[PDB]
């Protein structure tokens, strides 16, 4: 019972870890949408010149 | 005769299970302390802290 206790708690923390990546991932995913539409621009741009 | 034998076990017995239960309850305790410093060992693998946290 020990040792199934041990596992249990854990196992949540490591969920709570997997949380935190999501959130890390999440924000860069967020950043690097801006790089890609101010690069769509540059693009059109450099089409215009 | 036989009877002191037995009367001086029961006293040794009375002895024992004093400090038999006198261990398991810190024993217990032992296993939750360890079990809560490893949950903030999990926590440290948290790729996301910064050094101050």
């Amino acid at each position: 019972a020990n040792r199934f206790t041990a596992n249990i708690k854990g196992l949540t923390q490591a969920s709570r870890n997997a949380n935190d990546g999501i959130s890390i991932a999440q924000t860069t995913e967020g950043a690097l949408n801006e790089i890609n539409n101010n690069l769509q621009r540059v693009r059109e741009l450099a089409v215009q010149s | 005769q036989a009877q002191a034998q037995n009367s001086q076990y029961a006293l040794a017995r009375t002895f024992a299970t004093q400090k038999v239960s006198l261990e398991e309850s810190v024993l217990s305790q032992v296993t939750t302390a360890i079990q809560t410093a490893q949950e903030k060992i999990v926590y440290a693998g948290n790729g996301t802290l910064s050094d101050d946290d």
